[PDB]
């Protein structure tokens, strides 16, 4: 699924997204593969730890991202957020987090774009057609398949932003 | 596909390749474990094994994007791919070509070295070499001993290599994959890829077979060295000239040889260093701060800033991010580049519409300025305008901002080359309820057509400020029926490009008659609509 | 560290017989032996190498066979000019050893019993004049080595100064010969008049005397 | 194809000596060991030290470690050097080549003659060739025996012959024996027919290099 | 509309280079039966010099290799011999037989055979070597 509707009201449409079963399972699998290659058959001394940390870094880099794009109606100012594993861990200090913010009075409409993957299907995401002349995607990632969920999300955003 | 776009990356790649080659050459030439093997094989052993070590790293470098795609498919997501500007695109292909050619060179060296090696190996088996080589080769004919010469059959030197390359693994796959590499390199030649694609892309898919053959290729551990356990017992530097009494005396037991370890991976160092260098390059290129050069005022609140930043490519039709830590330490705002390439400043036009923008007035007085940080030039490019002959520009409301980028760029290319500028006339049509707070563009229009009149030319002109409802002002809807026909009759085979920017209410009203106007044949009148795409 | 011994010390075989010698080591030497034959003169000569092969020019009578730690050499067609000493050497361990050459065997030809020939010899004038005087009794051409010589002077037992030497077996008819010399000084040479040597041998029915009278030389 | 060594004679106890072995027709090259052995007088053969022509690997018996040194010089000479000589090392010394036959098994062929190294504190003395009276009255079936006796010679390099080797039938040279005086005695005899007494060609020839003695005498028949 | 003459040209050039390299390696290395090394060197030189020009497409304009005219000025004087891809394919097939008797240059006699096959495929469709000038 694309995004889980957290709060639905007449003044806020907070959205959220977190890694699911697939990402965690892939991380576990690649970690197991790296650990087995390091220890089950490892011969050279000292390089096993190097293989372990390389596999750990590759696995961490290949995890999904936390995305929270909240919509606000009072004073507009729709903001977007995106956290990696490092950023999500660092925000546990509650200090704060940077965020890309777009004015709400300037967004014209929302249209679903298409991302092309060479040998594996296609990618889908929702972008904002800003009136200034550029299009800003709602989430930096995409999703394979699940056309209906993306269309439903786009319809919900269209209904909230303006009645027309 | 990935690339580095850096001379530093190319230099570090060449250094890594040279270091890997030298290191593996020394590793397979120096130690006394590979003493009898190199004694039989001459200097070909290292010259044949080091290129394989470099080739593994280069081949993984080639294959990496497909692994990235497979991992993305596995995750169920896919990072938004970067756009194309014909410069970030036609520099990755250069890296691909260099890596492919280096792979070809190293494969040639390795193939030549092993072709030389096989001759000596099959010559020593028969009674056609020096006594030491034939004495060494006649091992493994009995029990409790491991051979060293892999050519365990005496036929002849000619036609012996032919039988060896067929009856033995890693010899048939070598031929198969070198044929695949030759076919791949020949297929992707110019005048075959440029003119045709049914024979370039289809044939270029031999890489799957090439990679499968390469993966199968390293197996059976044919090249053998003396085992570590038996090395201490043998005491080689004493039992070296007693080749005729091995096993029959206690001091010189028969040596035993085993292949290389089957899972060692010391060549990953290369891909890892290349990745870390790319990331550090991206870090340097993004740490440099931005310095404000010129700040100007405008009627109402249309303050425009001109700043210079090192290592920036403005491109055209993009959008950057602006962040002032004084106003807020965790906010990025997007803005559109209202400038032209090959300039030095940015010229982002901001207008006070909220509170953060007003934070550049009360905190940053106009009558010792905030440190503005700029993220980068994201967004898709707009270069189809520069690649056409006639254009049909139609702005609307607040959205004429990006047009100022094109107009300030089209004239610059005229003063430089005046030959690649294929444009004929900008049929600019501006529609608005009022020009109350957009004086910075109407000023530009008279500063372009009149300025370019110095060179005795008025080709484009066509400033058409129009009024929709409540200085050639129509005071109403600029009806499009018969408007395009009068200008479409001048040049047969019309390729007029219309770039609308406005609500969908008037969008479909432009394409309804475009298809009706068109007719069959490469002669008729037609203007292409890009819809929401620019 | 490595001990190599020969089981038989001295085998005896008649002409046209058989000879067997066993050399056994203290470790498993991978058939790296070599058997040598040493005549009373000349340096030893190699016979077989590798415990089974043959040298160049050696008759095929010599045979060797064995494995592990026990090895054997078999002699076919024993004949004259074949009485010598045989040794076994191990070319396997040469860094901690004491002899590495076996002990040796003393095969000699066995023939029929022969009757020894007996001779006597008086000292001449120079030995009588200068220092001690020596009398020589000689036994010639007898096969059985068990020969006894008794030195009797004035029909009385004499001993102390009596030494004998026996030649090695000849390689033509397998016989022996020994000589006994008794040294006597000038002090009592003139006191004694008649002396002789008593020779007893299994080839002779009765002991033989060679009566000699001093002063007639 | 023939070896030969020399350079040993009577030396005082505790001194040092060097023996050199040379060969004609053999080049000391390849991978054939050179293998020195010695034999006590009338005893079994003993192994001393036995080196390698190729490279310089050398091996020695346990009882002769460090006291003996073996070197190869000029590709045609092999030297054995002995230090702190005692009374036990009074044996003959052989120089032999350890041929490595095809396959790996090795043998000790192409030996060289001996070299009577003797260690004692006495001094060399010349021998007498005291003749032996023929059987003028000791006749036994028309056959007579006659010879000579040598009394005192230390290093035992004594060679005997009949008419300078002309007669070699019926000869008998009994081995040397000890005496209470520390010297060595030897007797040589020959059996001849009675009618052979007419021929006077019965001469005792002895050789003694250390004393430089080549005294020759004729064993005349006892007329009296 | 697709033609196979350009790919055949490139493949033949690559095969000629491979044959020359293999012949150099075999002859300079004093390999057993080195005569075929010299023969393969000669064959590779002939193949490389025979078709340097990249024909000329009947549809538009084709780029030319460096020093183009100096070879097509020599090759064009063979109406039936040249300009007939049957002859080119047959010559390439015949020229690759004696060079396949060694482990060296064994790749020279396979890539060149593939080039001959592609040349035959271009020939049956109906094509000719039109000179470029
Ligand atoms: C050039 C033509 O490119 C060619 O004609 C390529 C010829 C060489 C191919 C690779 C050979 C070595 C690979 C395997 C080595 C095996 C060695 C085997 C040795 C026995 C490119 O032209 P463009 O693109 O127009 O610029
Ligand atoms: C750009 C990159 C090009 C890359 C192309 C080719 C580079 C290939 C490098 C191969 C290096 C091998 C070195 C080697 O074996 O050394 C020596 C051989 O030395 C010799 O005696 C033979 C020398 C042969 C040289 C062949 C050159 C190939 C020319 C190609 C022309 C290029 C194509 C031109 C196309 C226009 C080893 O011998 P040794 O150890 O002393 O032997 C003793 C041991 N034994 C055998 C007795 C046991
Ligand atoms: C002169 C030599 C070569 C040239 C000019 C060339 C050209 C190209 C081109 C034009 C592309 C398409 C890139 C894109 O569409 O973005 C490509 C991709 C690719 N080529 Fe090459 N190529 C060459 C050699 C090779 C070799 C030797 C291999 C060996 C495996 C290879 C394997 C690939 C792969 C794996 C891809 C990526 C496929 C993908 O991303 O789906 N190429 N190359
Ligand atoms: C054309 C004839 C060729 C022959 C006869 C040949 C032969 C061999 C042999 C015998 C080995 C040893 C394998 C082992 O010890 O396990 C080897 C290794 C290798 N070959 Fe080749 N080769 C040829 C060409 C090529 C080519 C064109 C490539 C292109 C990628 C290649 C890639 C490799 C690699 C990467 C290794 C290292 C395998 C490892 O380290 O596990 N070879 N080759
Ligand atoms: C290669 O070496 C192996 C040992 O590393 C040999 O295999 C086994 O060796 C043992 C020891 O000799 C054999 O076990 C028993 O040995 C006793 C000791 O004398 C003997 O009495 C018995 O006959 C018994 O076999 C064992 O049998 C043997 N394995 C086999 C399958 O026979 C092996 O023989 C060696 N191969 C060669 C030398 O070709
Ligand atoms: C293979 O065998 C050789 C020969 O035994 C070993 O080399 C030998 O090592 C010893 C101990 O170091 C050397 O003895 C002494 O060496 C020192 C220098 O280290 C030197 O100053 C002394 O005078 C004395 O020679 C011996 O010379 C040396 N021999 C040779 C020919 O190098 C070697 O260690 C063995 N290797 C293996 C892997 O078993
Ligand atoms: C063949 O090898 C044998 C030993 O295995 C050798 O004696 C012979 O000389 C060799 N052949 C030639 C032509 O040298």
């Amino acid at each position: 699924m694309y995004l889980q509707v957290e709060t639905r009201t007449s003044s806020r449409l907070h959205l959220k997204r977190a890694p699911g079963i697939r990402s965690w399972s892939l991380l576990v699998g690649i970690l197991s593969i790296g650990l087995a290659a390091a220890y089950y058959s490892g011969d050279s001394l000292g390089w096993k730890l190097f293989y372990v940390t390389g596999c750990l870094f590759v696995a961490v880099q290949n995890l999904e991202d936390w995305e929270e794009a909240i919509f606000d109606k009072s004073t507009g100012k729709v903001v977007l957020k995106t956290f990696s594993l490092y950023k999500k861990l660092l925000t546990l200090f509650r200090a704060g987090h940077d965020q890309v913010v777009v004015l709400l009075h300037d967004v014209r409409d929302v249209s679903v774009e298409e991302e092309k993957v060479r040998y594996f299907g296609k990618g889908y995401m929702v972008v904002l057609r800003l009136a200034t002349g550029f299009s800003h995607p709602l989430t930096q990632s995409a999703v394979m398949g699940h056309r209906s969920d993306v269309e439903a999300i786009a319809k919900l955003i269209t209904s909230f932003l303006e009645l027309h | 596909v990935n690339e580095g776009l850096s001379i530093f990356v190319i230099l570090v790649w060449l250094g890594l390749n040279v270091f890997l080659f030298v290191w593996y050459y020394r590793v397979y030439d120096i130690p006394p474990k590979f003493f009898y093997t190199r004694k039989l094989l001459g200097s070909a052993l290292a010259l044949a094994r080091a290129p394989a070590a470099c080739l593994n790293f280069n081949c993984m470098l080639i294959l990496l994007p497909v692994c990235r795609n497979l991992l993305s498919f596995l995750r169920g997501s896919s990072a938004c791919c970067s756009t194309r500007v014909r410069r970030q695109l036609d520099r990755n292909l250069t890296f691909h070509k260099m890596v492919a050619w280096m792979i070809a060179l190293h494969s040639a060296i390795h193939t030549i070295a092993h072709l030389f090696n096989v001759e000596w190996c099959v010559n020593a088996r028969v009674n056609n070499s020096d006594p030491y080589s034939v004495a060494l080769s006649e091992l493994g004919d009995r029990q409790n001993e491991s051979y060293l010469n892999f050519a365990r059959k005496r036929i002849k030197n000619p036609e012996g290599g032919l039988y060896l390359a067929v009856t033995l693994l890693a010899g048939i796959t070598g031929v198969v994959i070198t044929l695949c590499l030759i076919l791949i390199i020949t297929s992707s030649t110019k005048t075959i890829r440029r003119s045709y694609f049914e024979v370039f892309w289809y044939t270029h898919h031999l890489f799957v077979i090439f990679f499968i053959g390469l993966a199968i290729h390293g197996a059976e551990r044919i090249v053998r060295g003396q085992t570590a356990e038996s090395l201490a017992v043998h005491n080689i530097t004493v039992c070296e000239q007693k080749i005729s009494e091995w096993g029959k005396i206690k001091e010189c037991p028969i040596p035993q040889f085993a292949g290389n370890p089957p899972m060692t991976w010391k060549w990953i160092v290369g891909p890892m260093f290349l990745y870390l260098c790319e990331r550090l390059v991206r870090f340097w290129r993004s740490q440099q701060k931005v310095v404000i050069t010129k700040v100007v005022t405008h009627p109402f609140k249309t303050i425009e800033l001109q700043m210079k930043k090192k290592g920036f490519k403005m491109e055209v039709g993009q959008y950057i991010f602006v962040k002032c830590p004084k106003v807020s330490k965790l906010e990025w705002h997007p803005f559109t580049l209202t400038s032209a390439p090959e300039e030095d400043f940015f010229s982002i036009h901001i207008r006070i519409v909220g509170d953060w923008t007003e934070g550049l007035f009360n905190a940053c007085g106009c009558d010792k300025l905030p440190k503005i940080a700029v993220d980068g030039p994201f967004g898709t490019a707009s270069e189809d305008v520069f690649s056409y002959e006639v254009v049909m520009l139609v702005g609307a409301g607040i959205g004429v901002t990006p047009f100022a980028s094109i107009l300030k760029s089209v004239w610059y290319k005229y003063c430089n080359n005046a030959t690649n500028l294929k444009l004929k006339k900008i049929y600019f049509y501006w529609l608005c309820r009022d020009t109350h707070a957009f004086e910075w563009f109407a000023d530009l229009l008279q500063l372009l057509e009149s300025q370019m009149q110095e060179r005795n030319n008025a080709g484009f002109l066509s400033y058409n400020i129009y009024l929709t409802g409540w200085q050639k002002t129509l005071y109403g809807r600029p009806n499009w029926d018969n408007e395009f026909k009068t200008i479409a009759s001048q040049h047969p085979n019309t390729r007029i490009g219309v770039f609308l920017c406005g609500p969908e209410a008037l969008a479909e009203t432009l394409s309804k008659q475009s298809i009706s106007n068109s007719e069959s044949g490469p002669r008729g009148v037609h203007f292409i609509f890009n819809k929401e795409n620019f | 560290a490595l001990v190599m011994t020969q089981t038989p010390s001295s085998v005896s075989a008649a002409v046209r017989g058989t000879v067997t010698i066993k050399c056994q080591a203290s470790e498993n030497i991978y058939s790296n032996l070599a058997w040598y034959q040493q005549k009373p003169g000349q340096p030893p000569k190699l016979l077989i190498y590798g415990a089974s092969k043959l040298a160049s020019g050696v008759p095929s009578r010599f045979k060797g066979s064995g494995s592990g730690t026990d090895y054997t050499l078999t002699i076919r067609d024993l004949e004259a000019a074949d009485a010598a000493t045989y040794y076994c050497q191990q070319f396997y361990d040469s860094l901690n050893t004491d002899n590495a050459f076996g002990g040796g065997t003393k095969v000699e030809i066995k023939r029929t019993v022969a009757a020894p020939s007996v001779f006597i010899f008086p000292p001449s004038d120079e030995q009588l004049k200068s220092g001690t005087a020596s009398v020589v009794c000689l036994l010639n051409n007898f096969y059985p080595r068990e020969a006894k010589v008794q030195w009797k002077v004035d029909n009385a037992l004499q001993s102390g100064n009596s030494q004998e030497s026996v030649t090695e077996q000849d390689s033509k008819d397998s016989t022996y010969s020994l000589s006994s010399t008794l040294t006597l000084s000038k002090a009592d040479y003139e006191k004694h008049k008649v002396y002789a040597c008593e020779v007893t041998h299994q080839g002779l029915s009765s002991p033989v005397t060679k009566s000699f009278n001093r002063g007639e030389c | 194809q023939s070896l030969e060594e020399s350079g040993g004679d009577l030396v005082k106890p505790g001194a040092s000596l060097t023996l050199t072995c040379t060969a004609s027709g053999i080049d000391f090259s390849g991978y054939h060991y050179m293998c020195w052995v010695r034999q006590a007088p009338g005893k079994g053969l003993e192994w001393i030290g036995c080196t390698h022509s190729g490279d310089g690997t050398t091996y020695y018996a346990r009882w002769a470690k460090g006291r003996f040194t073996i070197s190869k010089t000029s590709s045609t000479t092999v030297t054995l050097q002995m230090t702190s000589l005692t009374a036990a090392d009074t044996a003959t010394y052989f120089c032999a080549r350890r041929y490595v036959f095809s396959g790996g098994y090795s043998g000790l062929d192409s030996w060289g003659p001996g070299t009577l190294v003797t260690v004692s504190s006495a001094s060399t003395k010349g021998p007498s060739v005291f003749p032996l009276a023929p059987s003028s009255k000791s006749t036994s079936g028309g056959t007579a025996a006659l010879g000579c006796l040598v009394k005192d010679y230390f290093p035992e390099p004594v060679t005997v012959s009949w008419n300078s080797g002309a007669l070699t039938s019926g000869v008998h040279t009994f081995p040397a024996v000890l005496q209470s005086s520390g010297l060595y005695s030897l007797s040589s005899v020959v059996t001849v027919p009675s009618s052979s007494l007419g021929t006077q060609t019965y001469i005792c020839n002895v050789n003694h290099k250390p004393s430089n003695t080549k005294v020759d005498k004729k064993v005349e028949p006892k007329s009296c | 509309q697709i033609e196979w003459a350009m790919w055949a040209n490139e493949q033949a050039l690559a095969s000629g280079l491979i044959l020359i390299t293999g012949g150099i390696v075999a002859t300079a290395g004093r390999f057993t039966q080195w005569y075929f090394g010299a023969y393969s060197i000669v064959a590779g030189v002939f193949v490389c010099l025979l078709e340097y020009p990249r024909g000329k497409r009947k549809k538009g304009s084709t780029m030319e290799r460096w020093g183009q005219k100096y070879m097509t000025a020599v090759v064009k004087l063979f109406g039936p011999f040249t300009r007939n891809y049957y002859v080119r394919a047959v010559l390439h097939l015949l020229l690759s037989v004696p060079a396949g008797f060694l482990l060296a240059t064994i790749l020279g006699t396979a890539c060149l055979a593939i080039a001959s096959g592609i040349y035959l495929l271009a020939a049956v469709r109906g094509e000719q070597w039109t000179p470029i000038e």
